[PDB]
RNA sequence: UCGAAGGUGGGAUCGGCGAUUGGGACGAAGUCGUAACAAGGUAGCCGUACCGGAAGGUGCGGCUGGAUCACCUCC
RNA sequence: AGUAACUGACGCUGAGGAGCGAAAGCGUGGGGAGCGAACAGGAUUAGAUACCCUGGUAGUCCACGCCGUAAACGGUGGGUA
RNA sequence: GUGAGGGAUGACGGCCUUCGGGUUGUAAACCUCUUUCAGCACAGACGAAGCGCAAGUGACGGUAUGUGCAGAAGAAGGACCGGCCAACUACGUGCCAGCAGCCGCGGUAAUACGUAGGGUCCGAGCGUUGUCCGGAAUUACUGGGCGUAAAGAGCUCGUAGGUGGUUUGUCGCGUUGUUCGUGAAAACUCACAGCUUAACUGUGGGCGUGCGGGCGAUACGGGCAGACUAGAGUACUGCAG
RNA sequence: AUCAGCUUGUUGGUGGGGUGAUGGCCUACCAAGGCGACGACGGGUAGCCGGCCUGAGAGGGUGACCGGCCACACUGGGAC
């Protein structure tokens, strides 16, 4: 069955990115929408929107490609997963690509990046890495 | 995979089975 | 202990002059022995080891002391190369020689070991003595009129005194402003090779 | 001025009715020590000739390493064939820390301070290929900011910006 | 394996093969020469290797190799044995120390003397 | 009363020796054979059963990690 | 498969465990045409405990039970996107 | 510490040689200089704002140390040199004697044996053996794999366990922030200070990755109380084997 | 687990006793529990720790000196 919706979202993104698709659709949830917001604000995707599906709602994500058809996402990894979950204190927040990437962290103040969490002095669950 | 490994294993197995056959009554009487 | 045998042997083997004014090295710049002309194989380890031997035979420091210096330099929060070079340059005998009071580093060490100097008003006879900021090195009065210091104080036209030192008195006082930086050290060889060798 | 590194010479042979015919293959690294490197693999019946073909092939294929001052931009891991080489930037004055093939490639490329480890397939040709694949994975921060359409400060940590400032000042 | 498989069974390291079990944790042992003879090495090589049979203080019967050129060992000779393998001989894992106890340092040795118990010439 | 040591008894469990006896590893050149690798000259192997100085042979089921299929006339 | 009427996460995997599991083989009772281990001759061979030929018993078949293995192989565990 | 400076178409001797010469080698001899540490003589501690109402009291110790005197005078060995892995020649021997961590070297011309020259690495040490970690990502949490290299149970059902779609409210268990207590000293690390330097010693921070109490947050996991139909199953109608 | 069952003051209660103190710590009676594959019960080995060595770190090895706690004082019991 489906165990990790977040990992499934990340793999849909990765598979669409590798195939140079301009569009990826998935079932909607608040967590997926929030990490989509973080991705868009960090400039990793072009834009996203939510339609309505036959049963629930869908998530529509536009992938960003450069003028020479070069992908704007180099990698997407799921860090904390069902089973072995990962939590980081405000001081040992992970660095992605030596700071060139973004680590999404679920803190009690919402979804933040590693730099935002470090600035606000909070910890939480390390959802994923983007670079 | 090469059949050489199967040949080594089969020769070991064949020799062991021959040994078991040769001492069936002796094993039965000692056990 | 101390290295006592011939000096030009090391200069010929290492391919550079370490004393500075040695005519034997200029006459034959190739390694000593029967096979001093045989072509050598090229290897990174050989070059690193030769650099380390250059460093530790210029200053007359044995291997264990040199390794202690390297560990100290790596521990410090600078960078390893210039830290090691400055640790080496701060030795009392090197300071004495670099101040022009000794023609060669060997005689600087010999003078220091014989208690001819006096640092900060207390007699010090330890060549490995490290010198800090604002130290006054003086020659004790009994040895001021000796032949070595006589000829040292009337030929002050040799190698220039570096910036971080200053011979200030007619009695050849030595004043240390600050520990030398890499720019003012003016030493042969390459520290990076030594750092590579000791990281193996 | 170009520096060269003959990292390996191998005597290969093919069998014929008469017997064995031996040739030589040389893997050569060519770079300028300023950020560009090239890898060549030449084969000939004589060692100097094979070295010459390797040198010309390496010069033909050139590739620029995204250095930042004296080290690479960020940690990378490159894999080619079964060879795995990991690269990690180091603070100035550390020196090159790598095995023979990786050390040759990095010294040719002009990298001065880097932590490099080989994690599989000790074969020199494949280790060199993996090192090149890792070096080809590096991204300059300006290109990263361009990809995400953000200012250079919002993408990179302040330490990288300070390092770039010092390097360009020097 | 799965993380749950790990927390259920864990990782078991490879066992270490004990070397020179006759020494019983000591750098050297003292033994008596059960028999002193000679033997031939494996096929690629050929010589008359000099080998002694030693009964150690750990109550283990061990065959040891005698290095050097000439030796004066015979029956009931107290020797001091150490660890060391000889590739030619199949099951010889010990060597007799020259210059210790009854076994004598070799004669007319001038290089690597300390490895054969030969004193420096006066 | 409890109670160490001692005595009696029947068992557990860990080792050593043992007349005889089984197999294993290695050993240029000993004896007997040719089993496998090229269709290895009966394709090989897997389980099982029987038989045979020995490699092995045969039956039953299975697998391909088995080689060759020239010429081939109408279109 | 279609309709989607119904329930409303009731799902997935699964240590151990239980069940099923080719052929050969084993037990008890039947059956037995053909084939056919073993066993007999014939031939080939230097020798044939083989290949080839002529015979041929268990077995192959049925009922009820054991056994629990196979190159039980797609040499590829199951679920999901 | 066993010396330092100067010292040559570069002495002798040794060794190699192409018989030319080269190397030991600025090394030596010689000419000056300094005497550390040893040796001799003299002086001679701190440790004791102590103890004692007696007049004195230091085991170490006449030690450390300081000052004079004499003279380079009393002071260097071990391993290795085919490749890994710095450093090669000659003679002797010949599948021997032997070496060897691995690969492997000994078959009268061995840079691998033995010895001498030369060299290199260390140096009051230098090697060998024994044991542990590293290299080993070779038990792989960081950080491995299973078609043919070792590795998918012959196949299912199912127990304990592990794990779990969308959504609302709540708890604050996990998670996270802060604060208080504790985490002896020593050790480690940073800075400073004292021993002539160093080792060593002391001082002041950090560390002590943790646990306990209070207070804050609710994104995620979990619990509790609900809701939904995309998973799962049932119903009905057909269908192929 | 190539050690799957273990336990009868053993699990709990009441009244007594005992102790500086709670308590099957002891005792009489009553009830039949308690522990175990989250490995009881057996077998082997071992003083534990601050620390020490190694390592990039995680981790691995170790418990010499120094410092804390424990146990023992020819062997086995016992109280004063």
């Amino acid at each position: 069955t489906m165990t990790d919706p977040i990992a499934d979202f990340l793999t849909r993104l990765r598979n669409a990115n590798s195939a140079y698709h301009d569009e990826v659709t998935l079932p909607h949830s608040k967590l997926k929408a929030n990490i989509a917001e973080i991705l868009k604000r960090e400039g990793y995707i072009s834009d996203y929107r939510t339609e309505d599906a036959r049963v629930g709602k869908s998530l529509v994500v536009q992938l960003k490609y450069g003028p020479s058809r070069e992908r704007s996402i180099a990698g997407l990894r799921r860090v904390s997963k069902p089973g072995l979950r990962v939590y980081a204190k405000s001081t040992n927040l992970p660095r992605v690509l030596g700071g060139l990437g973004v680590a999404i962290i679920s803190t009690s103040s919402g979804l933040l990046t590693d730099r935002q969490a470090a600035r606000q002095g909070v910890g939480g669950e390390v959802l994923a890495y983007v670079w | 995979g090469s059949v050489i490994k199967k040949r080594r294993k089969r020769m070991s197995k064949k020799k062991h089975r021959k040994l078991l056959r040769r001492t069936r009554v002796q094993r039965r009487k000692l056990g | 202990a101390r290295y006592t045998g011939p000096a030009t042997r090391k200069s010929r083997r290492l391919g550079v002059d370490l004393v500075g004014g040695d005519q034997s090295f200029e006459k034959r710049p190739y390694p000593p022995g029967q096979h001093g002309r045989a072509r050598i194989k090229e290897s990174e380890y050989r070059q690193q080891l030769q650099e380390k031997q250059k460093a530790r035979f210029s200053y007359g420091v044995m291997e264990k002391q040199f390794r202690r210096y390297y560990e100290e330099a790596n521990r410090q929060p600078g960078k390893t190369g210039d830290n090691l070079l400055r640790i080496l340059e701060s030795r009392l005998d090197n300071v004495v020689y670099r101040a022009g009071l000794a023609r060669t580093r060997r005689m600087a060490r010999q003078l220091v070991s014989h208690g001819h100097f006096l640092v900060n008003g207390v007699k010090v006879d330890i060549p490995s003595y490290r010198v800090s900021q604002y130290d006054i090195i003086d020659v004790k009065e009994k040895s001021l009129n000796t032949l070595p210091f006589q000829i040292a104080r009337e030929t002050a036209g040799e190698r220039p005194i570096p910036s971080w030192l200053q011979v200030v008195g007619e009695r050849q006082r030595i004043l240390v402003h600050q520990l030398p930086e890499r720019a003012q050290i003016d030493v042969p060889l390459t520290e990076q090779l030594i750092v590579e060798l000791y990281s193996k | 001025n170009y520096i060269e590194r003959v990292v390996s010479i191998n005597r290969v042979s093919k069998v014929v009715k008469g017997g064995r015919r031996f040739s030589f293959t040389a893997l050569v690294i060519v770079g300028d020590g300023k950020g560009m490197v090239g890898v060549g693999y030449g084969k000939a019946k004589e060692v100097p000739a094979a070295i010459a073909k390797g040198v010309e092939e390496a010069r033909k294929n050139f590739f620029r390493v995204p250095l930042i001052g004296s080290t690479i931009t960020h940690p990378v891991q490159g894999e080619a064939a079964a060879g795995v080489v990991m690269l990690r930037p180091a603070s100035p004055g550390t020196g090159v820390i790598a095995g023979g093939a990786a050390r040759a490639v990095l010294e040719c490329a002009g990298v001065h301070d880097i932590l490099a480890k080989s994690l599989g397939s000790d074969n020199a040709i494949n280790v060199v290929h993996a090192t090149v694949a890792a070096l080809k994975l590096l991204q300059r921060p300006e290109e990263v900011a361009a990809r995400r359409g953000l200012p250079i400060e919002d993408v990179a940590p302040a330490g990288m910006l300070k390092a770039r400032r010092e390097s360009e000042a020097l | 394996p799965t993380i749950q498989q790990l927390v259920r069974k864990g990782r078991r390291d490879k066992i270490a093969k004990v070397k020179t079990a006759a020494l019983k944790g000591s750098p050297q042992r003292r033994g008596v020469c059960t028999r002193v003879y000679t033997t031939t090495p494996k096929k690629p090589n050929s010589a008359l290797r000099k080998v002694a049979r030693v009964k150690l203080t750990s109550q283990v019967e061990v065959t040891a190799y005698i290095p050097g050129e000439g030796h004066n060992l015979q029956e009931h000779s107290m020797v001091l044995v150490r660890g060391g393998r000889v590739k030619d001989l199949p099951g010889v894992r010990y060597k007799i120390i020259r210059g210790s106890l009854d076994t004598q340092g070799v004669k007319n040795r001038k290089q690597a003397r300390s490895r054969y118990g030969a004193k420096k010439e006066k």
